């Protein structure tokens, strides 16, 4: 019912750089947005919940912000371990909807 | 047999005149306290003593609406508060003087907002909060204690508050126990109003059997644990007697309290003032 | 130490029925909802459904009402997802997960994922 859209499906960055993923909800979701990371191996891991809250064990370089329909994840300093796909899930209206993932990669070709 | 609780474990405490003899049936009601601490954190000169508590008290109406309208999204059972809370119909035929001060029909829910019929407009048109609160003080528990949920000196609603932190409570009486709904309510309140370093215990239910210049900060400590224990002995029997409910041979179950923290800014602290209290104080 | 071990890769014919399994360790499935999610490349992730093992009460997205059937055995501490009337569009990775906060509803822990392939070969 609620459609979540991530603007960029791919993003190129460099070590120590500030990275920003963004996604937009089709309607108000009242800050009920969670951010997940999926490795190329396939294992998923919760990063953020309720749009700003860090899940225990997540490095502090991750942060979240946003409201209304627009939300954004931020990586303060891209680490080599932060190469993955990032998904935003809305838990406002009952059928949970995920946003198309955004891949993060190193600068080359 | 007594109702079953898995994670929160049982505890027994009868006020004097494995399984005690009296812990047999279901409780008359479960008691859920939402314990609110509030402060106008950036303080200034030129603020009057009343500004210490008026703006914090003005949030009780929105908080009560939030609690009453809470719905458990993705529920496998009880969804809303109305499906689980204790229903009251009429006060005693005598003692109707407490009309529009205690809930007659529907869910049993008490809070300071009851002094103004849960009406923010009526609160805004009130020039003397202290007078309104103390208008019915004289024994049994007082109306102020019943509505605030705290002894009264802990509340901080007074003209001599030096720490400028005001505490009150919203009291819910529940006919049924639902772990999912209650955990959802706690999670909602702690998401909306995070507490800085709240250390309140959350794993014990107490069964009670009645026989016959700088910025201020909100702190949570051992003095806030089991705050209900510092209410009067007659507090709960007197609350329930107003609705023709007797706790003589039965017991009640008090659940761990849900903390709430409110930080208010000078903009709200100013927008809330009633123009006629500037001249007095 | 919370883990959600999932079964191995599955290969089945179209029109058959599969039952993927997910065994919890470090916690009792009775204590939380168990959810199944579907990842398909070029479509991303999507929610199938969940079960409350204490009640046996399941719920699904409207896409999977007639496709998926979620169940749970508390004694074996294992949740199951059954797919029926399989087709090529069921070739995907299926994740078993849960949530732990009942207002935020975030999936804190995930299984490694089970690949399901539907081909005539
Ligand atoms: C308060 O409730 C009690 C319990 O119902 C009432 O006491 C008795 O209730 C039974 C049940 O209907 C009646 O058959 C008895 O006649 C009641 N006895 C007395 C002495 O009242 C009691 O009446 C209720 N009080 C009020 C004010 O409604």
């Amino acid at each position: 019912d609620i459609q979540m859209t991530q603007t960029t499906s791919s993003l190129s960055a460099s070590l120590g750089d500030r990275v920003t993923i963004s996604c937009r909800a089709s309607q108000d979701i009242r800050n009920y947005l969670n951010w997940y990371q999926q490795k190329p191996d396939g294992t998923v891991k919760l990063l953020i919940y309720y749009t700003s809250r860090l899940h225990s064990g997540v490095p502090s370089r991750f942060s979240g912000s946003g409201s209304g329909t627009d939300y954004s994840l931020t990586i303060s300093n891209l680490e080599q371990e932060d190469i993955a796909t990032y998904f935003c899930q809305q838990t406002n209206t009952l059928p949970w909807t995920f946003g198309g993932g955004t891949k993060v990669e190193i600068k080359r070709t | 047999g007594p109702v079953e609780f898995s994670t929160p474990v049982k505890d027994y405490f009868p006020p004097s005149p494995e399984r005690p003899d009296w812990y047999v049936g279901a409780p008359v009601a479960y008691i859920q306290q939402i314990f609110v601490k509030a402060t106008v954190s950036p303080w200034q000169k030129n603020f009057l003593a009343v500004d210490v508590f008026r703006s914090p008290l003005s949030r009780v109406f929105q908080l009560v609406e939030e609690i009453r309208n809470h719905a458990l999204r993705d529920s496998s059972g009880v969804k809303s508060l109305e499906e689980v809370c204790l229903q009251v119909t009429d006060l005693l035929p005598g003692l109707k003087k407490l009309r529009n001060l205690l809930p007659e029909h529907g869910c049993l829910l008490l809070s300071p907002g009851n002094f103004w019929q849960n009406d923010r407009e009526r609160f805004n048109a009130d020039p003397d909060i202290i007078k309104t609160i103390h208008q019915h003080e004289p024994t049994s528990a007082t109306l102020k204690d019943l509505l605030f949920g705290l002894p009264g000196k802990y509340s901080g609603v007074n003209l001599y508050n030096r720490k400028r932190v005001v505490s009150y409570t919203v009291t819910l009486g529940l006919q049924r126990y639902d772990s999912r709904f209650l955990s959802s309510l706690r999670s909602r309140l702690k998401l909306l109003h995070p507490s800085p370093n709240c250390t309140l215990r959350e794993d014990s239910i107490v069964h009670v059997h009645f026989k016959e210049g700088t910025e201020a900060e909100v702190t949570w400590g051992a003095e806030d644990e089991e705050i209900w224990r510092k209410l009067s002995f007659r507090h709960w029997p007197s609350l329930f007697s107003y609705y023709n409910i007797t706790l003589a041979k039965r017991y009640i179950s008090i659940l761990p309290a849900i903390p709430v923290t409110l930080y208010l800014n000078p903009q709200e602290a100013l927008e809330v003032r009633h123009p006629q209290e500037a001249n007095r104080y | 130490e919370v883990q959600l071990q999932q079964s191995g890769a599955e290969l089945v014919r179209p029109g058959a029925s599969v039952k993927l399994s997910c065994t919890a360790s470090g916690f009792k499935i009775k204590d939380d909802y168990i959810h199944w999610v579907k990842q398909r490349p070029e479509q991303g992730l999507e929610w199938i459904g969940r079960i409350d093992p204490a009640n046996g009460h399941t719920r699904y997205a409207p896409k999977f009402q007639d496709k998926a059937t979620i169940t749970a055995d508390t004694s074996s501490n294992t949740a199951y997802l059954q797919l029926s009337s399989l087709t090529s569009e069921d070739t995907a990775v299926y994740y078993c997960t849960r949530y732990n906060d009942y207002d935020a509803f975030y999936f804190d822990y995930w299984g490694q994922g089970t690949t399901l392939t539907v081909s005539s070969a």
